[PDB]
Parts: structure tokens; C-alpha cells; sequence
């Protein structure tokens, strides 16, 4: 099959700047058959460009498509706030495939996360499960690493996390991570630690509590 | 509700080789020819036995759309009474033709760096095509006396040749997409009318 | 010019003449038609032949065109004084370079109305007044020739010189013979440094040469 | 103008089928095919297939061949996508789109793409039954507090602080799907350290599918 | 009634541009194209390009590499030829002409067909001066070895514009043996001509010879004595 690879995964730019988005095909794609789509948050995709370089009905001039063979480009000449979104390329030369998408996000200054750890509530412990929560508040950029440590033993496979969409006011991200243990396993250990790696910090930051203190 | 699919013919990603020219039949639909005629896309819209500005007022039993790629200087051969490799060996219109020949420069689609060579024409044939004849045969052409017996050699030629569409070609050697509309009047109810 | 024609042809009234037009594989040899134009002095070209052999309504059957291989021919039978004109062949050249309308260089047709007359040639050196102004013009005056077709070559010593040469088209004198002039522009240094300069006039296979030297 | 309007959200058990409708208006229906694309939560676009509105010819992605049926009703200019033998990983927003990649009449490749996409139809496939959430406190210059909205199905829940009077410093996170098949969500607010034990903080949870409303006062200890 | 009428003569400096018009009447302008053909003085026809009148599609000679723009105004049935960065070898009569080809609809490919209707032409001369009086130099009497007893003498009338210049000899007293030659148009876009008179060699000691050059366009009159030199 024809695989479309988009780069970069994330473009970090300011309003008024030029965005260059890349779509590379694993084999030759007829320029007639390469399209670009925009998806704003909570909305259906929108056709921008068809036939590699033709802009769809109602699409502004600042969007232009170019390239041929296996190397295609979407250019946004002067980013408006409305242009911060995910962009997908699409080929129908052979069957139909989409690229993995490129996110265009608002660039701002590096901001370290404010880190908080929450023990499970007594109310939850009654029910026989322990949820330990770690909050990374208002950081930039999005790339962050949470490591859970229980009596300094590195945890794996027993946590889940999610990240907020870029804040409309301060352009930061926030992340929540839950470590889930049985009540039995939770009550075997003392030190619950959330270790955070982020480019806003000079070394990893650890927030912790002692069970029952 | 039931629009003739001229869009599908004019907006196809690939066109046929002229030697294997593609025919589509259009029937039982409303045709908007003004949108075609007034299109900025076309550099040729030449008609025979019908005025193109009258097409939206006319009914036909069928419309045939023949489509293919040739080079710019061969568009003149797509007309009644013409001679040359394309008229003689590839695509022939009759003297009594009722239709329109529509062509546009396709250099942006059918040419690429290091040249595009996907489009074929018949270079050799023993006799001229009849009107609307299609020859897709690939038999070795005997230009001499010694039997070819199915093999290229001295005076024994493969009959098809590829166009060389490099982007930097002169306009006469650039690819042109051609649609030939035949307006058919049978002793039968008309099915394809203008708005 | 992409097509080649003879610079001039002559015939007596009533006679037949032919004007050749040679092209190449990319124009006449590629199956493109040849058209012919007739140009009277001081007038736009007039279409004489179209599609190799066809005459417009006003053109008499005395004019016939032919095309074969990479060449074409205009035949004029029963020459009349009114046929005296420049004749241009025209075709179409299709190549990877481009698609262009192409012309022959033109043929001057003379219908012989008087005996052939050799040119009288006078060559003047630069004036001392012009040399003072730091300029030098050799003036070659050519008169009383018929037919009205000449070529002019200039020589520095015995060597040809094409640089700084300006030559007029022949034009009819009162006596219906022809006049022309050729000017060679030099620096005073060029003029003074050479042994001599010559003006050579070729007419009907004959040559008249005149030579001047720094005195 | 051109509008594709899709049917409302669906919640299905594994092994069941779902039929999504796509009502087209504002253009000649039989001149354009319909293309179908799905998007799993937080993932990319996946092509499902194509139908001609003219002759009912269909082309499906190999992954869905023998499981998917696309149809059109010409009189109501509506396209349908039926996906059968559903599994949890069929959970996605399903989009219809007006197609100009393959011709409705002649079935040949076209210079175009998918335009005038529908608003999408969310289909959730799960063994889980409808269950209201358990709300647990997340007990605290700057201090953080929150509530954990745990073990509910299906999405969504709404969270507010002090009945929506507190928005400053609030983050409600996307829910995660636990191996149990139930969702878990955190909502946090950052407040002045000194405001702890002097200011009342109540998180208001609504889960409409289970008709569950919980107000949890979050205290320090 | 079928005719093409072109705009008037132009004189332009090197590096400047010119825009020639060509107005059609007596026929449906948009049913044909226009081809442009130029002719340097005393030289052959040279095609520049064509425009198809309906869509305004153009094809230009490779030689005029992006210096030429052809347009039409449908509402005035007028074709335009703009030539930029003018140089000396652009000096020519510029013709518009109609390839004799019509069809129902339109067609770009009009180069194959004989041109039946021609405009009257437009003279374009590339010159640094649009009016200049002549510099007159004497051509000292010269006798050939063959005809020693006869001498040719004259005046070189150099670098004037436009035409015409008039030359008389001894204020009209001398007419026999006088030959004023047609002017050359130099690559500079200035004219030069010569006037010669043939006289007896025995007269050169006694008879005064003055050429009277009048250039009315510049209101310039020059009398030049032509003396024997040794
Ligand atoms: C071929 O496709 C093009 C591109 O979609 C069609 O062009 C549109 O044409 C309509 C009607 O003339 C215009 O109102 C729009 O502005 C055009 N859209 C764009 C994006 O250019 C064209 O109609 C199609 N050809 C045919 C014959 O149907
Ligand atoms: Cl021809
Ligand atoms: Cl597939
Ligand atoms: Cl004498």
C-alpha cells in the first residue's frame, strides 16, 4: 500500500508566521490524487487542497499546496489564530490512505509544570481500590514524562494519563496521571512518589507523601 | 436531479492513450454545455454541424465523449478531413461529423522531471482508420519483405511509440487532453437535453 | 530566415520563372503547408498562394504553387510588369524549442523592361573635417545598374570587413535604372593604419571594385 | 448551501450492528459518490469505503470487507453505513463526506477529495452497562485540589466548581478507559495556599446517561 | 470593408517600450486570431507571435524571449502588441494580420493558415534622438585613372532624423551631373545620405562648389564649400 508520512508531528509557531507541512509517499503519487485536510478541535475535517495545488471552494489564499512524485508540501503563508489545528494529507492514486497528521500549535516561552500528588481518599479505600493522582499544571512544551515510584520501586503497566488541549489564555498544557492499586497492595508501601521530567526543569522533580501521615 | 456526468469526463485523473481512445456514453440526463464553453480551462472548443452557444437549447438521443492525450500541434488533426499520424492511424472523425472537439494544455498533469512517457500513439499501420475505428493491436509491423514472425528486427517494428512529455517542451510538443463530444440524432426519443 | 529562397530572379515579359523555397524535417518535411505572399514596394504582403497550391479569388492562374519533401516552388507563367515584387514563402516549424510561423528571406522578381546595365561605382575616403571630429566614413556610391539587385563587400587591405557596414536597398532612378550606397564606419586609427580599403559591388555575376588609401 | 446531516450517537454491545445515516442536501445527489471515514478518540483518519449514488457500486477498505454495507436512498438523498459484528475498537466518530475521488457514473479516479463532511456520529462499542460515577476528593504559595470521577459508563460527564462560579485555575481532564471498561476522569483547581480551610470548594458532577448528579465538598484534613 | 487599421509611427529610445494597436472592422473579430509580423528596413518578414481573440491565448517567437505581450480588447475589436527593452534591431515596420481560419467556437492553433487580411503597418524606429539636424562634411573632388578629365565631388549629410533632407548645389545654379542618393537608416536610428556632382577636372581651380543642405524638421540649413585638397 502507499503509506503517507507527515513531518513534523508538531509545528510550534506564532500568529503571522509561515507554516511548512510535509507529506512524503512510500511510492510515486500522481499529483492529481494528493489532497490536504484541516481539522479544528471538536469539528469534522475540511478539504483545503485537492490535485496537490488546487484550493477548494471558499479556502483562503494563505493556504497553498505544492510538490510532486513522493514529496508534497502545504504552506500557510501567514498563520491566523483559526489555523492552529491538525492537518492531514490523503492520496487516492492506489486505494485511499491518509497521513498520520501534523498539529500546528501556538509557540510560547518554556514553562515548568507545577506538580501536585494526591493520596487516595479514605472513602475510596473502603471500596477496596486506591487511586493515586499526580497533577502537572500549566507547562510548555507538551512533552512531559511522569514516573511513579512506590518505596523507590519504579512502576509500569498500572498508570494511565491524559493531557488538556492547549489553554486558550496562556497556551500551556496540563497533565493528570492515575496510579491504580488494590487497597491490599496500597497498604503494603509507605512512600508514593510522582517524578516529573520536563524541559522547564534543570533535573527531574519528585512530589511524594507517606501513606497515613 | 439527474445531471450529465461531464464533470467525470473532464476531471478524470488519467486520460487514455490516443491509440486506445476511451469512449463514454451519456444518456437520459440534463447537460449544461455553457459551463463547459465559458470555462477558462479550454484553449480549443471547435464544433462541426452545431453552434456551441446553441447547445443548451438542443436535445440529442445520445452524446459520446471520446477522450485521450496528444501533443499540442496534433489538436488540428482532431477535425473532419485531416491527415497525419493521429488522423490516419489513431483517431479519425468522419466528413459528416456533428460534434465539438475540446482541448486543454495538460503539461501540469501529464509532464514530470525526466519526462513522462506513459502516453502511446500508433506510428505504423498498413491502411488508414475508418471514422471512429479503434486499433489496439500490437502486432509487429512489416516495413520490408523478410518475415518478422512476431519479432522486432530489420524492417520489423513494434507499432506503438511513447510521447516524451518533458515540462520544458515547446507548446506543440506539450500534452493536450482532448474530449470529442458526438451529438447523435437517432429516429428515437431524445434523452440528453440542455437546461 | 528559417526557409531559404534565392535573393533575386529575372525573366522577360511572357516568359516562365520559378522561385524555390527549401525548409527542413521540422517545417515543410513535417507535413506543414507552404503559403506565398507578394509584396509591392511600400505595401503590406498580399496572400498569393495558401495550402501549397490554392489561389485566393483575385490571383490569376499564371501563379501556381507546389510542395514536395522539404521544399516548395512558386511558378509564374507569362510574366507581366505588374508581377515585379518581393515574394515570400511561409510555413510552420514544430520542434521541442517551440511552434513558430517561419518565412523565407524573400526573392526580388525583376520583369526585364530594358537591357542589363553594369553599376557605376564612386568611393570617397573620409574628409579631413570628419577625421578632426574623431570619426571616419568611407562612402561607396552605386548608380545606373539594372536589374536593381547588388551585393556589396568591403575589404581592409585584402581582408573582408563586415563590422560598421550600412548598405541601402536599391531604388529606381528617374531613368528607371537603380542607385544604392554603402557606408563603412571606421576610427581614424583604423583608416590611417591600413594600406587601403575597397568597396566591391557584384551585379549579374560581374564585380566593380574601387579602392582608396590614406593620402 | 451543501449540508450532510448524520444520525445521533449510538452505544452498542460487542457482536451487534449499527446503521449510520447521512442526509445530503444543496447539490445534485446522484452526481457525487459518498465516502466514509472514522476517527477513534485521539487518533487519525481511517478510510472505510466509497459508494456511487448513481449505480450503488461500493469499494470498502480490505479491513472492513464482509463486515460493512453502504447503501443510498435516492428519494430522501440519504446514504447509510452499516457495520456488523462490532468490537470495542470500532469505537470512533463515523463521518460521511461528498466524494470527488471516484466517479458516481463511470467509477474512474477524479481530481478532487472529500468535501462537505457530516458533523460525525459517535459509536461506542462496549460490554459495560450504564453506571453513574463514584466521586472522591483530591485533598490538597499555590495549592491544588480536585475530585476523581471514577467507574462510570458511558461518556460524557460534566464537572463544575462552586456551581460554575469558580473557573479560574480549573482543569477538567479527558477521561481514560480502564481495563474494567469503565471511565475515570480528574478535575482540579489551583487556589491560594492560604484559602485552604477558609474557602468552600464543591465539585458538581453530572452524568446524564445514568441521571446521576453528585456535589462533593473537598476539605483538606 | 474587411480591414485592420494600425496605430501611427513611433520613435523610441533604447531600453524603452512600444504598444502598437490593430483595430478590426467589416468582420466578427472574435471568430479569428491576430498574428504579428515585422520587417526591418530592406529585410525579410519575421513572425513575432499570435493571439486567439476569444480566450486571449498567446504563442510568442522564442527570439522575443518574454519581451513581447499580445492582448485583445473584445469590446473595441482591437489587438495590441507591446515590445519592451527595445534595441536597434527592433527597428521595423510592424504588421498585424489575420490567419484565414474560423470555426464554430474557438481554437488557439491558428499558425497553420495563410494570412489574408493585413494592417497597413506601423513604423517603429529605435533612436536616442526623435529630431536631429545633419552634420555636413565635404567629399573632396576625386578623378578615377580611367576618366582623369572628369571629377566627382559631393557632401556627406550625416546623422539626421527624421526624413527628409534637401540638397541643392550653388543655390540651384548647378543641376547637371547632380545625384542625391536615398538615405541609409543606420542601426543608431539616424539617417545619412550623400549628394555627388560630376564636373570637368579643369573647372576645379576656378569654379566654387557649395552644397546647400536643408533639414526642415530641425529647421537646420548648412552651406558647405567643397574644395580640392592636396
Ligand atoms: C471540474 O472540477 C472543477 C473543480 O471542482 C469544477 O470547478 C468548479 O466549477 C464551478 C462551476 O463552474 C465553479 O462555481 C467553482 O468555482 C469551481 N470550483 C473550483 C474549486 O474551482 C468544474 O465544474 C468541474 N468540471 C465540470 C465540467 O463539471
Ligand atoms: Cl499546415
Ligand atoms: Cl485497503
Ligand atoms: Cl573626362
Amino acid at each position: 500500500e502507499i503509506v503517507l508520512t507527515q513531518s513534523p508531528g508538531t509545528l510550534s509557531l506564532s500568529p503571522g508566521e509561515r507554516a511548512t507541512l510535509s507529506c512524503r509517499a512510500s511510492q510515486t503519487v500522481s499529483s492529481t490524487s494528493l489532497a490536504w485536510y484541516q481539522q479544528k478541535p471538536g469539528q469534522a475535517p475540511r478539504l483545503l487542497i485537492y490535485g496537490a495545488s488546487s484550493r477548494a471552494t471558499g479556502i483562503p489564499d494563505r493556504f497553498s499546496g505544492s510538490g510532486s512524485g513522493t514529496d508534497f508540501t502545504l504552506t500557510i503563508s501567514r498563520l491566523e489564530p483559526e489555523d492552529f489545528a491538525v492537518y492531514y494529507c490523503q492520496q487516492h492514486d492506489t486505494s485511499l490512505t491518509f497521513g498520520g497528521g501534523t498539529k500546528v500549535e501556538i509557540k510560547r516561552t518554556v514553562a515548568a509544570p507545577s506538580v501536585f500528588i494526591f493520596p487516595p481518599s479514605d472513602e475510596q479505600l473502603k471500596s477496596g481500590t486506591a487511586s493515586v493522582v499526580c497533577l502537572l499544571n500549566n507547562f510548555y512544551p507538551r512533552e512531559a514524562k511522569v514516573q511513579w515510584k512506590v518505596d523507590n520501586a519504579l512502576q509500569s503497566g498500572n498508570s494511565q494519563e491524559s493531557v488538556t488541549e492547549q489553554d486558550s489564555k496562556d497556551s500551556t498544557y496540563s497533565l493528570s496521571s492515575t496510579l491504580t492499586l488494590s487497597k491490599a497492595d496500597y497498604e503494603k508501601h509507605k512512600v508514593y512518589a510522582c517524578e516529573v521530567t520536563h524541559q522547564g526543569l534543570s533535573s527531574p522533580v519528585t512530589k511524594s507523601f507517606n501513606r497515613g501521615e | 436531479t439527474n445531471l450529465c456526468p461531464f464533470g467525470e469526463v473532464f476531471n478524470a485523473t488519467r486520460f487514455a492513450s490516443v491509440y486506445a481512445w476511451n469512449r463514454k456514453r451519456i444518456s437520459n440526463c440534463v447537460a449544461d454545455y455553457s459551463v463547459l464553453y465559458n470555462s477558462a480551462s479550454f484553449s480549443t472548443f471547435k464544433c462541426y454541424g452545431v453552434s456551441p452557444t446553441k447547445l443548451n437549447d438542443l436535445c440529442f438521443t445520445n452524446v459520446y465523449a471520446d477522450s485521450f492525450v496528444i501533443r499540442g500541434d496534433e489538436v488540428r488533426q482532431i477535425a473532419p478531413g485531416q491527415t497525419g499520424k493521429i488522423a490516419d492511424y489513431n483517431y479519425k472523425l468522419p466528413d459528416d461529423f456533428t460534434g465539438c472537439v475540446i482541448a486543454w494544455n495538460s503539461n501540469n498533469l501529464d509532464s514530470k522531471v525526466g519526462g513522462n512517457y506513459n502516453y502511446l500513439y500508433r506510428l505504423f499501420r498498413k491502411s488508414n482508420l475508418k471514422p471512429f475505428e479503434r486499433d489496439i493491436s500490437t502486432e509487429i509491423y512489416q516495413a520490408g519483405s523478410t518475415p518478422c514472425n512476431g519479432v522486432e528486427g530489420f524492417n520489423c517494428y513494434f507499432p506503438l511509440q511513447s510521447y516524451g512529455f518533458q515540462p520544458t517542451n515547446g507548446v506543440g510538443y506539450q500534452p493536450y487532453r482532448v474530449v470529442v463530444l458526438s451529438f447523435e440524432l437517432l429516429h428515437a426519443p431524445a434523452t440528453v437535453c440542455g437546461p | 530566415s528559417v526557409l531559404t529562397q534565392p535573393p533575386s530572379v529575372s525573366g522577360a515579359p511572357g516568359q516562365r520563372v520559378t522561385i524555390s523555397c527549401t525548409g527542413s524535417s521540422s517545417n515543410i518535411g513535417a507535413g506543414y503547408d507552404v503559403h506565398w505572399y507578394q509584396q509591392l514596394p511600400g505595401t503590406a504582403p498580399k496572400l498569393l498562394i495558401y495550402g501549397n497550391t490554392n489561389r485566393p479569388s483575385g490571383v490569376p492562374d499564371r501563379f501556381s504553387g507546389s510542395k514536395s519533401g522539404t521544399s516548395a516552388s512558386l511558378a509564374i507563367t507569362g510574366l507581366q510588369a505588374e508581377d515585379e515584387a518581393d515574394y515570400y514563402c511561409q510555413s510552420y516549424d514544430s520542434s521541442l524549442s517551440g511552434s513558430e510561423v517561419v518565412f523565407g528571406g524573400g526573392t526580388k522578381l525583376t520583369v526585364l523592361g530594358q537591357p542589363k546595365a553594369a553599376p557605376s561605382v564612386t568611393l570617397f575616403p573620409p574628409s579631413s573635417e570628419e577625421l578632426q571630429a574623431n570619426k571616419a566614413t568611407l562612402v561607396c556610391l552605386i548608380s545606373d545598374f539594372y536589374p536593381g539587385a547588388v551585393t556589396v563587400a568591403w575589404k581592409a587591405d585584402s581582408s573582408p570587413v563586415k563590422a560598421g557596414v550600412e548598405t541601402t536597398t536599391p531604388s529606381k532612378q528617374s531613368n528607371n535604372k537603380y542607385a544604392a550606397s554603402s557606408y563603412l564606419s571606421l576610427t581614424p586609427e583604423q583608416w590611417k593604419s591600413h594600406r587601403s580599403y575597397s568597396c566591391q559591388v557584384t551585379h549579374e555575376g560581374s564585380t566593380v571594385e574601387k579602392t582608396v588609401a590614406p593620402t | 448551501q451543501v449540508q450532510l446531516v448524520q444520525s445521533g450517537a449510538e452505544v452498542k454491545k460487542p457482536g451487534a450492528s449499527v446503521k449510520v445515516s447521512c442526509k445530503a442536501s444543496g447539490y445534485p445527489f446522484t452526481s457525487y459518490g459518498i465516502s466514509w471515514v472514522r476517527q477513534a478518540p485521539g487518533q487519525g483518519l481511517e478510510w472505510m469505503g466509497w459508494i456511487s449514488t448513481y449505480n450503488g457500486n461500493t469499494n470498502y477498505a480490505q479491513k472492513f470487507q464482509g463486515r460493512v454495507t453502504m447503501t443510498t436512498d435516492t428519494s430522501t438523498t440519504t446514504g447509510y453505513m452499516e457495520l456488523r459484528r462490532l468490537r470495542s475498537d470500532d469505537t470512533a466518530v463515523y463521518y460521511c463526506a461528498r466524494d470527488y475521488t471516484r466517479g458516481a457514473w463511470f467509477g474512474e479516479s477524479l481530481i478532487g477529495g472529500f468535501d462537505n463532511w457530516g458533523q460525525g456520529t459517535l459509536v461506542t462499542v462496549s460490554s459495560a452497562s450504564t453506571k453513574g460515577p463514584s466521586v472522591f476528593p483530591l485533598a490538597p504559595g499555590t495549592a491544588a485540589l480536585g475530585c476523581l470521577v471514577k467507574d462510570y459508563f458511558p461518556e460524557p460527564v460534566t464537572v463544575s466548581w462552586n456551581s460554575g462560579a469558580l473557573t479560574s485555575g480549573v482543569h477538567t481532564f479527558p477521561a481514560v478507559l480502564q481495563s474494567s471498561g469503565l471511565y475515570s476522569l480528574s478535575s482540579v483547581v489551583t487556589v491560594p495556599s492560604s484559602s485552604l480551610g477558609t474557602q468552600t470548594y464543591i465539585c458538581n458532577v453530572n452524568h446524564k446517561p445514568s441521571n446521576t448528579k453528585v456535589d462533593k465538598k473537598v476539605e483538606p484534613k
